[PDB]
């Protein structure tokens, strides 16, 4: 059956995890995490052809999916680090503003190669879509964006509880389920996790993958002691054996 | 061993190239070379990959003299492996490319999968009928194969509905997960049929 996803994001500058990401991303690979994640924090003039030098390194030993984003704001951008060797980028900001450059990616290189990230966050008792690092009320509702988002073609959310993000106090559960019958599209939950169990939870309220970043990379959590746990509460996870 | 992997097809095909150099790391005399035209001679082992819609499939072969090329490999009994949309070629006819003719090497057709999210993307687990080892690969499809069982390899499940992962006819070998996405499974799938053509 179909396996919940442990999903592992790492941030990159000049081509450096802020380890080699290579190293790192293989290493994720071989402890047992289900996809990468790079969100990319490069300075404005070097972005472009140092977000294409990771996904070419990337690219040339990883052998499993990986995502790559950050101030991914156009379709040609979006169109070379594909071109270059990544399963999928993320956009954000870009997709609110100009929701057609979904559907350009999606009918290009197909829904598989577009995530779309949304941060949402609670305003006057509504799900919020905020843009610009999640620094901008669009005024959109979350429930407006999930449908255009599945309708323009994106392959999956990256959904991001702005509030939650840093706390440990546990994934959005209420966001999640708020989004659940909302849309076909698997759903990744990001920002909250600090124990097992938030895991779990996540998976229970209907989330198709989860991520985390500092608690894999610091260690709080382990990705093996993570998956037996799930799998002890019900969930269905991928586990390699030996 | 030579090694072809037939290029010209729509979708990334360097990732199959890259975990197919991978996994034949430790062999003898391997020799991997993109294939996007005929050649004087055949390969030990020639692959098809694929990523796209079965239309553009079939026209990047035909457009570059691939069809004849395949179809020589399958007369002189060496192996050919379908890889995502590699392996639905390998079919007769699809839903999703309705006037499109397969390469018809294995009997059987193409069929969209039945559930409400389509495609059919991430981790689903393959149990296989002998030599391909079990467990969790990576998947990304919207359809299906419909073979009878003497071909069925491989089988999976995704939203109650059982349909072939992994397909087989003589030395003809189809695969619907992306074996270099699935981590060191895959690796040793890809050992695997590196080992089948290392024999005959
Ligand atoms: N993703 C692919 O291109 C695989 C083959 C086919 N187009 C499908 O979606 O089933």
């Amino acid at each position: 059956m179909l396996a919940k996803r442990i999903i592992a994001c790492l941030d990159v500058k000049d081509g450096r995890v802020v380890g080699d990401p290579v190293e790192l991303g293989k290493f994720y690979s071989e402890i047992g995490i289900d996809e990468l994640v790079f969100l990319d924090i490069t300075a404005s003039v070097e972005k472009r052809k140092t977000m294409l030098e990771l996904v070419e390194k990337v690219a040339e030993q990883i052998d499993i999916p990986f995502t790559v984003g950050g101030g991914i704001h156009d379709f040609e951008t979006a169109s070379e680090l594909i071109l270059r060797g990544a399963d999928k980028v993320s956009i954000n900001t870009a997709a609110v503003e100009n929701p057609s450059l979904i559907t350009q990616i999606a009918q290009t290189f197909g829904s598989q190669a577009v995530v779309v990230a949304i941060d949402a966050k609670r305003v006057d008792g509504e799900f919020m879509v905020f843009t610009y690092s999640g620094k901008k009320n669009t005024g959109i509702l979350l429930r407006d964006w999930v449908v255009e988002v599945e309708k323009r073609g994106a392959g999956e959310i990256l959904l991001t509880s702005i509030d939650r993000d840093g706390t440990k106090s546990g994934y959005d559960t209420e966001m999640i389920r708020f989004v659940r019958p909302l849309t076909t599209l698997p759903i990744i939950a990001s920002g909250g996790a600090g124990k097992m169990e938030h895991f779990l939870e996540a998976f229970l309220a209907g989330a198709d993958a989860a991520l985390a970043a500092s608690v894999f990379h610091f260690r709080e959590i382990d990705v093996r002691e993570l998956k037996e746990y799930l799998k002890k509460h019900g969930v269905n996870v991928r586990l390699e054996g030996l | 061993m030579r090694i072809g992997i037939i290029s010209v097809g729509p979708g990334n095909i360097m990732n199959l190239y890259r975990g197919v150099k991978r996994a034949s790391e430790n062999f003898e005399d391997v020799s991997i070379e993109l294939v996007e035209s005929p050649r004087n001679d055949l390969y030990d082992l020639l692959f098809i990959p694929g990523v796209g819609h079965f239309g553009e499939g079939m026209r990047r072969l035909r457009e570059n003299d691939l069809i004849d090329f395949v179809r020589k490999h399958v007369e002189d009994e060496r192996y050919v492996v379908g890889v995502c949309l590699g392996m639905q070629l390998l079919f007769e006819e699809s839903e999703e490319a309705p006037g499109v003719k397969g390469l018809s090497l294995i009997e059987g057709n193409v069929v969209k999968l039945r559930s409400r999210r389509l495609p059919h993307m991430g981790w689903n687990e393959v149990i296989f009928k002998d030599t391909f080892p079990n467990g969790y690969y990576y998947f990304v499809h919207t359809y299906r194969a419909v073979c009878e069982e003497e071909h069925v390899l491989g089988t999976t499940e995704y939203d109650g509905e059982i349909f072939p992962s992994a397909v087989r006819k003589g030395r003809i070998l189809g695969f619907q997960f992306h074996p270099e996405k699935s981590s060191k499974i895959g690796r040793k799938l890809l050992e695997k049929v590196i080992e089948c053509s290392l024999s005959r």
